[PDB]
């Protein structure tokens, strides 16, 4: 890794990532083709920073377009694209999207407590609170412990709802 | 059903890339499962504008919805590798074909073929042709048409005009393709009287329109505003039976032209099929790479193209001027450094713009310049014999 | 064929445990420069859970009730004997060593303790780390003036409690305890460095109790041990456990928590030491210049939440860093490099004026403990722990240019 490519990575790294920040994930793409035609082997910074910008603009297609370009380009994908992954998942209610990731990070050696938190908590938030118990009691019987926070709304949330079961 | 099919195999036909992707995404959102035919559709409207990692995307996503892979989407993915000279994924492939038992029909083995010959493997090429002729089947024209472009860029005109007077005899009314890259093959050794003597039969073409006006124009009799109308018909007419031909129909065009001395002709034939949508890599222009891309093209097309990217530099400041002379596996490797594109490449810019576009030293398929390098440089004289 | 092909502790010091129900298991005492140490004799295989290491009898520690009234297990202490009128006058919550310590010279005195033979082992005057014992010289290494007032707030707390309560007018029985001062600075430097607090469950009775426990304090400390303390109540054993799942090899040095989410300082205070892989150490920054706490988690491999940083170069050192360097989140928006090396070189220029402000540096720190010949434990506990803030700078320094590198 030469000073000259170091440099041209800096430069097309820090505008992908502008690029990722207002929600541009067409430019980001434009990007990642223009590492492409000058050489530069498109690392897991530079897609990660095209799934978060394809899952900042509530897009869950592109953002799994997206990943199914990093499996295809033979790169292993960052926890904080996967976590980014689980939260639009959670956003749109995708449960089962988010338990596929989940598992996916697991193959890939990954700590899935704090995708799983996020993950429920998301669910809880829009009003899915189904998916959320489901979730939830999930990783709890999988040996997974949350937050005492998380323990709290789960059963103040589940009273007020009115089910006692869960 | 049928309409996503239809649409689909309209925009790949048509190398429509964008539409075929934005159909894909509009009907998987109904929750509709793909079925084999519209995934081999977009995976062929990918590779029709060179982009193989979403063509290779798209495959991966077929087995993933149970979408089997059939017969056309190989045959698909074998032609989209082959017009790039991505030969190493074509032998992927075919151990691909080779371990699923699919029997091998013409359309494997001249998409071999033309992958090895632009790929520059021309030593394979005639072993894949010889073991073709071994098995069993029979070459149609365009077998024959791959060999005689091989052999007319591997300087083998003997070969090329015994080929030539061989398949002539049977009636078969030869297309554009002999005729252009004959020109070619006879201006590398200037056989002026042999082009003269080629051109006399080629002008009066009683049969067909097309051939009459391509050989009009080419000697300058339809270089007026008037008497280029009709060469844009007969291209716009052309331009009907896919992509797919018409990247073969200007890449032979091209390589005429540039090695007829029309190199003019040949810089205003390449303008016009940039507007038309063949080659929709060929440039790229942003603050960051002002690239040119010669992997889908023949040796005259590269010329052409370098030429016109040349003076388009000197006009005017991107970070990068790069050429993409190799795309694909092949550039993590020193094979692609010895490449025919890359060496023919690398001379031209060397004997055009002296010692400033160096090699990268991290891609094997690269020409490389930078902005310092930009700083300090009509470069190419564009001239009709 | 069989034909063609640190030092071991005394004998006696296991010897007269293990006469008293002290039970150690695939372990061995080493004695060193250093002090005494616990490792394996042999190699741990990790079964399904915790492997029991040692077993100390209950009735072979001084322990005391850790919450008003004072109450002893064992019930050493007769009744009216004047060391529990001078225990009972101390502070309740403050005060807890000088009553550890009074029961120490008292268990010293007596004929029939344990502790008369197991007190021949515990390090003396001279060769106790505690702070306590250190002078104004070895004080002025430190570097600190918070931590070298709060030592001297100790020694004169300690000396005050021992002139009030051994004056010329106090019985035979009390004067012996203590003759001189510094016995019972020691005393109290010894409880401070070797007492555990543990909830404790005896009979019917659960509370909590600050304990002597031989054998169990010869375990060393440990920011990622592999070894914890277990009480067991049904026979009044305290037992040590290694970790379930935990392989331990052969020669590795058995080590549990002293306490957790305690800085350098505090250990230093407390049990005399301090260690450059502290997890929790913080180094006070202008919090002007920032980094991505995720992309930093990432780069290095930390996972967990902010309480349980964990590695899957990496050590407690990046961990610290990444729970004291200045960060900022916004849930999934990325950093562009550019501000990210402006904040990283700002961020060492910082650490870099720490470094010069010390009027030394850290390899010179080491030179000198390599040459040093005539110098008490103090001293060289001192150097280590300004040499370990200077590492833990460096780390600092080198994690924040290898993680702006592989930002690309
Ligand atoms: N990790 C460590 N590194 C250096 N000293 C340590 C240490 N953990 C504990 N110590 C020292 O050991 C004492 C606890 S008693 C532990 C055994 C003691 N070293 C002996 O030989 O008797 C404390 O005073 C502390 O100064």
């Amino acid at each position: 890794v030469s000073a000259l490519e170091r440099s041209l990575r800096l430069t097309f790294m820090d505008e992908l990532m502008e690029r990722a920040r207002n929600r541009d994930p067409s430019g980001v793409s434009e990007v990642i083709y223009d590492m492409i035609a000058a050489g530069l082997s498109p690392g897991p910074r530079s897609f990660h920073g095209l799934v978060v910008a394809h899952a900042l603009n509530g897009d869950e297609q592109g953002a799994m377009h997206s990943l199914r370009k990093e499996l295809g380009a033979g790169q292993r994908p960052l926890p904080e694209t996967m976590i980014a992954l689980v939260r639009l998942s959670g956003s749109k209610g995708n449960a089962q999207r988010g338990l596929e990731l989940l598992a996916a990070m697991e193959k890939l050696n990954y700590d899935i407590r704090q995708a799983w938190l996020i993950l429920v908590e998301e669910l809880v938030r829009t009003n899915h609170l189904e998916e959320a118990n489901k979730v939830f009691l999930k990783g709890a019987r999988g040996g997974m412990r949350a937050t005492d926070q998380l323990y709290d709304l789960m059963i103040e949330e589940d009273c007020k709802a009115g089910d006692h079961s869960n | 059903m049928e309409t996503y099919e239809g649409i689909i195999f309209a925009c790949g036909k048509g190398g429509l890339h964008e539409d075929a992707r934005k159909i894909l995404q509009y009907m998987t959102a109904k929750d509709v499962v793909p079925s084999s035919k519209a995934y081999t559709g977009v995976i062929e409207a990918f590779g029709q504008a060179a982009l193989y990692e979403e063509a290779l995307v798209a495959f991966n996503t077929m087995h993933e919805v149970g979408s089997n892979p059939s017969i056309e989407t190989f045959h698909s993915l074998l032609y989209s590798f082959a017009r790039g000279g991505l030969f190493k994924e074509s032998e992927v492939i075919l151990s691909r074909l080779v371990n699923s038992g699919i029997p091998r029909n013409r359309d494997t083995f001249n998409a071999t073929i033309e992958a090895y010959k632009q790929g520059g493997k021309f030593e394979e090429a005639v072993k894949t042709y010889v073991d073709m002729e071994k098995s069993r089947c029979d070459p149609d024209e365009r077998t024959l048409e791959a060999v005689l472009s091989v052999y007319s860029c591997a300087r083998l005109v003997d070969e090329c005009r015994e080929q030539f007077e061989e398949m002539k005899a049977s009636d078969i009314l030869p297309s554009i393709m002999c005729y252009c890259m004959m020109l070619s093959v006879y201006g590398k050794t200037e056989s002026w009287d042999d082009v003269n003597e080629l051109l006399e039969e080629m002008l009066s073409n009683r049969v067909s329109n097309i051939h009459q006006v391509i050989g009009q124009m080419i000697k300058g009799n339809y270089d007026d505003d008037s008497n280029w109308q009709i060469v844009e018909y007969v291209l716009d007419k052309l331009n009907s039976e896919g992509c797919g031909l018409g990247i073969r129909f200007y890449n032979a065009l091209l390589d005429a032209l540039w090695w007829l001395g029309q190199k003019e002709r040949a810089a205003r034939v390449l303008n016009e099929a940039t507007k038309r949508g063949i080659f929709p890599e060929l440039f790229r222009k942003n603050k960051l790479v002002w690239s040119v891309d010669v992997h889908r093209m023949s040796e005259g097309g590269m010329y052409t193209a370098l030429s016109v990217w040349l003076n388009d530099l000197s006009d005017i400041l991107p970070q990068l001027a790069v050429v993409v002379s190799v795309r694909g596996q092949l550039e993590k490797s020193s094979a692609a450094r010895e490449s025919p594109i890359t060496r023919a490449a690398f001379s031209f810019l060397q004997d055009h713009v002296s010692s400033s576009f160096s090699f990268t030293g991290w891609n094997g398929g690269r020409i490389m310049c930078q902005r310092s390098q930009l700083k300090q440089l009509n470069i190419v004289a564009l001239t009709n014999s | 064929f069989p034909l063609f092909q640190l030092e071991s502790a005394d004998p006696d010091f296991y010897k007269i445990g293990y006469v008293r129900r002290v039970r150690a298991y695939g372990v061995e005492f080493k004695e060193g420069p250093d002090g005494f140490g616990i490792y394996a004799s042999k190699d741990i295989e990790p079964r399904r859970r915790a492997r029991v290491i040692m077993e100390i009898p209950h009735e072979l520690m001084i322990t005391i009730r850790q919450k008003h009234p004072w109450m002893f297990f064992p019930d050493i202490v007769p009744i009216g004997h004047p060391i529990f009128d001078i225990i009972n006058s101390t502070d309740p919550e403050r005060d807890w060593d000088l009553r550890l310590a009074c029961l120490l010279l008292f268990s010293f005195d007596r004929e029939d303790h344990f502790w008369r033979l197991y007190g021949d082992f515990l390090p003396a005057a001279d060769e106790c780390s505690s702070l306590l014992l250190a002078t104004e010289e070895d004080l002025a290494e430190l570097q600190d003036p918070q931590l070298v007032s709060t030592i001297r707030q100790q020694q004169k707390r300690v000396l005050e409690f021992w002139e009030k309560n051994w004056h010329s007018g106090v019985p035979l029985k009390i004067k012996r305890l203590a003759e001189d001062a510094e016995r019972f600075i020691w005393a109290v430097s010894i409880a401070q460095t070797r007492c555990i607090s543990m909830k404790t469950r005896i009979g019917a009775l659960v509370q909590d109790l600050n304990m002597m426990i031989p054998y169990a304090d010869m375990l060393n400390h440990s920011f990622e041990p592999n070894c914890f303390l277990h009480w067991r109540p049904k026979d009044r054993i305290l037992e040590v456990m290694s970790n379930a799942g935990q392989a331990i090899k052969k020669g590795e040095e058995m080590t549990i928590n002293y306490m957790p989410g305690q800085k350098n300082n505090m250990l230093m205070e407390r049990y005399g030491f301090s260690t450059p892989v502290n997890p929790w150490d913080a180094i006070p920054f202008s919090g002007d210049s920032r980094i991505h706490l995720n992309s930093f988690l990432s780069v290095f491999n930390i996972f967990g939440l902010p309480e349980e940083y964990y590695h899957d170069f990496v050590d407690g050192a990046v961990i610290a860093a990444a729970r004291t360097l200045p960060t900022w989140s916004d849930i999934d928006l990325p950093p562009i490099p550019s501000a990210e090396r402006k904040a990283v070189k700002e961020l060492q220029d910082e650490c870099r004026k720490m470094l010069a402000e010390y009027p030394t540096t850290s390899e010179q720190d080491q030179k000198l403990l390599d040459s040093l010949s005539e110098a008490r434990t103090t001293f060289a506990t001192a150097v280590k722990y300004r040499m370990h803030r200077k590492m833990f700078i460096g780390k600092i320094i080198k994690a924040l240019d290898i993680y702006q590198e592989r930002l690309l």
